[PDB]
């Protein structure tokens, strides 16, 4: 019995291996039931002679037995490929591999890419001492898995804590000051981040037309600021969360792709960040640089929460119910305030998809050397906390509020929001009309629903079935 | 490769001039370039990683970018670092390397064995990745280096493998300027053919500027 | 050894229970009617809802779902007895009568991933997508032979031992007489049943993201064979079984498993609706009682959550209803499909109209600008790679035959893709050829596209030609073009914001109770039945939070679906008054001097515009269920074309 660690890089389809078989004789039709099969990669040689005797009658043939397939007790059966953990491989050295054999409830406990520890019997394949070159006496090795542990549920105590956390008067302020506490400034940024982390309400109308509750946030800013740090924190803080760039990741894409395997003809779908973080948050860093097909795809991944792929094989509509937290720089690098809105070259259709856009500037005020001192303390006191929520509890609370409560606007809240929306639409139209340029940032019904979503998120932090006028 | 006499190390530590001895002790077969030697020694020792709570990672790796016009010992510096460093691996922006920046999964050519061929950024997780000819990378290589050098991880989504696997390396890179000659009239960014996000993730940018100096030329020629 | 079962108590009880369940005459005779109906239309498979069986006899239901072949053979014996009782001649005309299963399978509803070995020999329901069909092969079930030497004719039967032990004597094909006289087979007297193997894959949008897909092999036997083609999302009900290996001497213990289908069904959106006589009566009442404004009643009731765009909604109703295809005697063809393009400012609910038609229309296919690229949009030609032969592959617009392709972000689609869809958008066919194969596939679809203008937003001060970045050849085959414009008028904002905020407050009755969140996660789907293959319908929606109150009702979605299905079949004939009006209308439309200055043409007026006047008038007449294209229909068509084809350029 060995215990080894590793990463799983292949997982075969679950198949059927017999634990008990029954064989029937071709002539006398008598059966030889419930023969026990050896577990693992071990075979069975059928008896070469029928048991039944009747001296008056002639004998059965030499090899008379045939597996009766319906009288067979089969169990689930999977073969895995374990690679040596990348941190365990010696320096100039190829990784080692190990074949694993799973059984009956160890099947599908792991997926390729999991880091696992295995307990199992270090065994050889016993398929008959046949299949004969150079290596003699060598039989293929595998581990017969007896236990799988994947290296990485709201108990009523946790639930009671979540209820009393929502019931706090200043739950919004606790959450807001608890998200990126080690980042100086950006208080409204952090409040918006909290709202994105909870999200609004996803609605399906009677006509079948869905409406998203997921909030998309864009951070345009100067490169000094901590917005990549903010994306990193958010992807550690959300239950489902993926950090990527506009061009995807190293050996991962941004959106999904679909391909047919010419041999097996299966439709393989590569998971990009958008479909991997379904039900969660995608943090697209360096949003401004992105390949054109990805832009066209995130047009409707950000609004319809789907990715429609159609190959000559098939047509699919993958789910991407994900919030988008995006960060980008100005087209000139720095904001260059005199350039108005000519320093962002995002098309209006992409900016429309975003609920809130934050422009972030490094002001050159001298008293913001408290910000330097703040960094120095953070790097001092780092190795060794206020009244707030640690990361794990925040993750659990966000997941809990997302699954339990979906708020709706109250009537008077809706009235107030309608009037405010009309006011700001008139203001934006007037600002366009007065200025000699169409506004690069639009205010549309999509922004009305954005404010509805932010109000619903605020109400959801408090587990409130209806969103008041306060959170509107 | 395990040390038994800390005593000599500590005695050298009290030398009160150990720093300059260390700096003079790197790339002994390269003449001059003392600022690059200070930077490379600093990177070779590295800073302190730290992660307040578990949510504010800051690396301690000192990434160094040597950008200099040709024939200025950049590749010799990278080879010295590969010799001295434990867990150093060498890679290039061209296709002329055993290991490549990007992770992929395939059947190994000599093993015939289905292997997650983790890239050169994760093969040097606790060490240093040396990228020669940094400005001549793919778009794929560029997003790979950007991910490893911002997140200190590499995210696979290839076969059925969805994994994230750690690349906490120090990146030491050598690049050439645009046009094969560094122009000090321009900024470093518009000299090098690297985007701003890639350059910002380096602590030390060594501009290896080549000029005709008869004394320095003579000393180098003698060397 | 050959024995017979003189008494099988279990078989007796099972057959009696199944015949009792089928007799049904006392219990409103549903299966009585179903069996007479399969006798009528000359079938031999009876599709049995297991919910009815679970009601009448729960013990049988459990036994059948858990011991599938024993119970299914008992139930097919009972079915043959029932048919013979109802009609002995038909019953003798078929050797075997099969029972297919239907309804709700509790834990027996799986996907190719969750179909594990704990289901062997149980009836299971598997949903997925067909990846490969095989050829339809005949399998000999009864071979007849003639010996010319002795004039004898013999016959040899082959039992279906697909998932049972086959001894080699079971599969010997007779070639010789006992005297070693050559036999010759009577092919027309022998009996062959056809056989097909498909592979069903887990649906890509249902599988865990990033993992490799899981498949299951499926056996289809006679009358179930051509029921699925690669790329279909089907539901297969059958028995899960372990296939026999070949007679060995050593076995590794591994068995190939397979699903033996007892029923195959498609997405129920694309199936013929069931029409109770009350439904037909209601449809006739609707059409006859309200005839002048029935079209507007249907149109404004189209996408209730979208406020405004009433002309767009009328056009989309016309697309859902369609014109009438002309099939001339010399083989010439004129399309009856309406193609609609929406160009507009961002966030004016055009992606929402596309999605509504996707939800509502049968055989609607989605696509985005760069999600489909030529071959993925129209057909393709690949090589079989195992037979060396060319194979045709249907793309999006072939799969949307007699349906709709809802192309979104049509502008971001590449130019070659739009060139590719030119030929489909007018001729309703895809001409495809590599050297070994050439074909002319039917793609009779209507295209509903959404685009954005150049510069992202529409420029009120530029010509619609300069603002739609498409050429007259592409535009002209879009027979209606709607510029959906974001005007920031404050009273329009009143209306829209009120409607939108009102849709964001509605809770579905009963299901929602005050704070619920909808999502389920990757198990809850298989927990209950799929509402994609699942089997009293009012006319108007009751008043609710969707609307405040007024003297004008809202057609129910279900009733509208049934009504549109009935009306789509109609073929109204153009009358002479309509023909004269349309001809003079078109002649007036072509002449620009009728249309004001400072008013530009959104799309050119060609003979296609005349054809679309006819198509829209015909669709309107279909809505009224007229059977004639009257002058009101022609007027509605002309006013829609007039609204669409001209835009006021401002300054
Ligand atoms: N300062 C120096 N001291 C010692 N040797 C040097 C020095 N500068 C250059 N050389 C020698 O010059 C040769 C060229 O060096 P190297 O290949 O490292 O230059 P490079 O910067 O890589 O050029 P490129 O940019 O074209 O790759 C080397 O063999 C190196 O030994
Ligand atoms: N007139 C309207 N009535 C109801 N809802 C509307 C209306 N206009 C916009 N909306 C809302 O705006 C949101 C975005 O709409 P949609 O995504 O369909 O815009 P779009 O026109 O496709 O934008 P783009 O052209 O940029 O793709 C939808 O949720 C929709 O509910
Ligand atoms: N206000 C701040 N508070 C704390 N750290 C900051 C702040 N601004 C910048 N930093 C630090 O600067 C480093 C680089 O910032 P980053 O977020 O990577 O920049 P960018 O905005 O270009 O992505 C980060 O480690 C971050 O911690
Ligand atoms: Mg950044
Ligand atoms: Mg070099
Ligand atoms: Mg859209
Ligand atoms: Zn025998």
């Amino acid at each position: 019995l060995v215990k080894i660690p590793g990463i799983i890089i292949a997982a075969s389809a679950v198949r059927a291996k017999a634990t008990r078989i029954s064989i029937q004789c071709r002539s006398c039709r008598n059966t030889l039931t419930n023969i026990a099969m050896r577990p693992g990669l071990e075979g069975y040689a059928l008896p070469r002679k029928c048991n039944t005797d009747q001296a008056g009658r002639p004998k059965c043939p030499l090899d008379p037995y045939f597996i009766m397939p319906d009288k067979c007790k089969c169990v689930d059966f999977q073969t895995l490929k374990l690679q040596e953990l990348p941190d365990a491989v010696p320096h100039g050295e190829m990784p080692r591999h190990m074949q694993l054999y799973c059984d009956r409830y160890l099947c599908d406990k792991v997926v390729p890419g999991n880091r696992v520890t295995i307990m199992g019997i270090y065994s050889i394949k016993k398929f008959g001492l046949t299949t004969s070159r150079v290596g003699v006496g060598i039989r293929s090795s595998y581990i017969r898995v007896l236990g799988i542990q994947v290296d990485t549920a709201v108990s009523p105590q946790e639930e009671e804590e979540f209820r009393r956390l929502a019931a706090l008067p200043n739950v919004y302020e606790v959450i807001s000051k608890s998200i990126a506490p080690s980042i100086f400034g950006g208080t409204d940024m952090k409040k918006a981040i909290a709202c994105l982390l909870f999200g609004g309400s996803r609605k399906r109308l009677p006509d079948g037309l869905t409406r998203r509750g997921d909030i998309n946030l864009l951070m345009l800013g100067d490169p000094g600021t901590a917005k990549s740090q903010l994306l990193k924190f958010v992807e550690k803080c959300s239950p489902i969360g993926v950090y990527t760039s506009g061009k995807g990741s190293s050996a991962a894409g941004l959106t999904a792709s679909v391909m047919r395997d010419p041999s097996s003809r299966n439709f393989i779908m590569e998971g990009g960040a958008m479909v991997l973080a379904d039900g969660g948050v995608v943090c697209i860093d360096e949003f401004d640089k992105m390949r054109e097909d990805d832009r066209v795809a995130i047009h409707e991944a950000m609004e319809q929460q789907t990715i429609s792929i159609a190959k000559a094989g098939i047509t699919t509509t993958l789910n991407s119910r994900c919030s988008v937290l995006a960060a980008a720089n100005s087209v000139f690098g720095r904001w260059d305030e005199t350039k108005g809105e000519d320093n962002i070259d995002f098309m209006p259709t992409i900016l429309s998809r975003f609920d809130m856009i934050f422009i972030v500037k490094d002001e050159h005020n001298e008293e913001r050397d408290v910000m330097l001192a703040k960094h120095v303390i953070t790097l001092h006191v780092s190795a060794l906390v206020e009244g707030e929520i640690d990361l794990a509890k925040l993750k659990k609370f966000i997941a809990y509020c997302r699954v339990k409560c979906g708020p709706r606007l109250s009537a008077e809240a809706a009235e107030k929001l309608k009037n405010r929306y009309i006011i700001m639409r008139s203001g934006a139209r007037q600002h366009e009309r007065d200025s000699d340029r169409r506004s690069s940032i639009p205010i549309t019904v999509r922004q009305l629903e954005a404010i509805v979503r932010i109000a619903e998120a605020l109400s959801k932090m408090k587990l409130q079935p209806f969103a008041t006028e306060a959170d509107v | 490769l395990t040390d038994e006499d800390v005593k000599m190390i500590t005695s050298l530590s009290k030398d009160q001039q150990i720093g300059e001895k260390i700096f003079a002790s790197i790339a002994p077969s390269i003449y001059g370039h003392e600022d690059i030697k200070r930077g490379l020694a600093l990177a070779l020792f590295g800073g302190e990683p730290k992660n307040p709570g578990g949510k504010h990672k800051v690396r301690g790796d000192i990434n160094v970018l040597l950008c200099g016009d040709p024939g200025t010992a950049k590749s010799q510096f990278l080879k010295y670092i590969e010799k001295v460093s434990s867990r150093a691996i060498f890679t290039t922006g061209q296709g002329a390397s055993a290991v490549g920046l990007t992770a992929y999964v395939q059947r190994h050519p000599v093993s015939r064995e289905w292997t997650l061929e983790a890239g050169a950024l994760v093969l040097a997780d606790r060490g240093v990745c040396l990228i020669d000819e940094f400005d001549k990378m793919n778009d794929q290589d560029r997003t790979s280096i950007h991910e490893a050098m911002e997140q200190q991880s590499i995210s696979i989504s290839k076969a059925g493998i969805v994994t994230s696997l750690q690349a906490r390396c120090t990146v030491i890179a050598a690049a050439n300027p645009i046009g094969g000659r560094y122009d000090p009239s321009l900024t470093f960014s518009e000299n090098v053919d690297l985007t701003e996000p890639i350059i910002s993730r380096f602590d030390i940018l060594c501009v290896v500027r080549d000029t005709v100096d008869p004394v320095q030329d003579e000393m180098l020629a003698r060397f | 050894a050959g024995t017979v079962v003189l008494d099988d108590v279990e078989l007796r009880e099972a057959q009696r229970d199944y015949l009792d369940f089928l007799d049904d005459e006392e219990d409103q005779g549903i299966y009585q009617s179903k069996v007479r109906e399969l006798i009528s239309d000359n079938q031999y498979r009876l599709i049995v809802n297991v919910n009815d069986l679970r009601r009448k006899n729960e013990k049988r239901a459990n036994r059948l779902l858990n011991n599938a072949f024993e119970e299914l053979v008992a139930f097919q014996r009972a079915l043959k007895d029932f048919v013979a009782s109802i009609d002995a001649t038909y019953a003798k005309q078929y050797e075997e009568f099969y029972v297919g299963l239907e309804g709700s399978f509790g834990s027996k509803h799986v996907s190719p991933r969750t179909l594990t070995s704990c289901f062997l020999s149980c009836v299971v329901c598997v949903e997925g997508i067909v990846t490969k069909c095989s050829l339809v092969r005949p399998k000999v079930v009864r071979s007849v032979h003639y010996c010319p030497a002795t004039k004898k004719t013999i016959e040899r039967r082959y039992s279906d031992l697909t998932t049972l032990v086959a001894f080699p004597s079971s599969s010997v094909y007779p070639t010789k007489d006992e005297e070693n006289n050559p036999l010759e087979t009577e092919y027309g007297l022998s009996v062959y049943k056809d056989h097909q193997t498909i592979t069903i894959q887990e649906m890509p949008e249902k599988a865990p993201a990033g993992q490799l897909p899981r498949s299951v092999d499926v056996i289809l036997d006679d009358d179930l064979v051509d029921k699925a083609k690669p790329g279909d999302r089907v539901q297969v009900v059958g028995t899960y079984r372990c296939l026999p290996g070949k007679k060995g001497g050593y076995t590794s213990g591994t068995f190939r498993t397979v699903l033996i289908a007892c029923n195959v069904k498609q997405m129920s959106k694309d199936a013929q609706p069931s029409f109770s006589a009350e439904d037909i009566a209601k449809i006739k009442k609707f059409s006859k009682t309200r005839s002048k404004d029935i079209f507007d009643q249907l149109a404004k009731s189209l996408a209730p959550s979208i406020h405004g765009h009433d002309y767009v909604k009328k056009a989309i109703l016309c697309l859902l209803l369609g014109g009438v295809e002309r099939d001339l005697e010399n083989g010439s063809h004129i399309r009856g499909d309406i193609n609609i393009l929406l160009i507009g400012d961002p966030s004016v609910a055009k992606s929402q109209l596309l999605r509504y038609v996707l939800c509502t229309a049968p055989r609607a296919i989605p696509t985005t600008g760069r999600g489909s690229s030529g071959v993925g949009l129209t057909a393709a030609v690949t090589t079989d790679q195992e037979t060396g032969e060319r194979r045709l592959e249907a793309g999006a617009m072939v799969l949307a035959d007699r349906g709709v392709v809802c192309i979104d972000e049509f502008d971001k689609m590449s130019d070659m893709d739009r060139t590719a869809i030119h030929e489909v958008m007018e001729q309703g066919r895809v001409t495809i050829a590599k050297a070994g194969i050439h074909a002319r596939l039917n793609a009779r679809c209507s295209v509903l596209a959404a685009a954005n203008p150049v510069y992202g937003r529409y420029d009120q001060y530029k010509t619609p030609m300069e603002n739609i970045g498409l050429q007259d050849s592409l535009l002209s085959r879009f027979d209606l073009l709607f510029i959906m414009l974001d005007q920031m008028d404050p009273e329009q904002d009143r209306e829209i914001s009120d409607h939108v905020l009102r849709m964001h407050r509605y809770r579905a009755p009963g299901e929602q109770d005050g704070d619920a969140m909808p999502l389920g996660s990757a198990v809850d789907i298989l927990a209950t039945d799929d509402p994609n293959f699942s089997q009293i319908y009012e006319k108007h929606d009751n008043l609710l939070h969707g609307t405040k109150k007024k003297k004008e009702k809202m057609v129910s979605a279900a009733f509208m679906k049934k009504y549109i299905h009935v009306a789509k079949i109609i073929k109204p004939v153009l009358t002479q008054e309509s023909a004269t009006y349309i001809a003079e209308e078109y002649s007036r439309l072509r002449s620009q001097d009728s249309m004001s200055s400072d008013t530009a043409r959104t799309s050119p007026v060609t003979a296609r515009t005349l054809e679309t006047l006819i198509r829209l008038a015909t669709a309107h007449a279909k809505a009224r269920m007229s059977k004639t294209v009257d002058l009101q229909d022609a007027e509605e068509a002309v006013e829609l074309v007039q609204y669409a084809y001209f835009k006021k350029v401002l300054e």
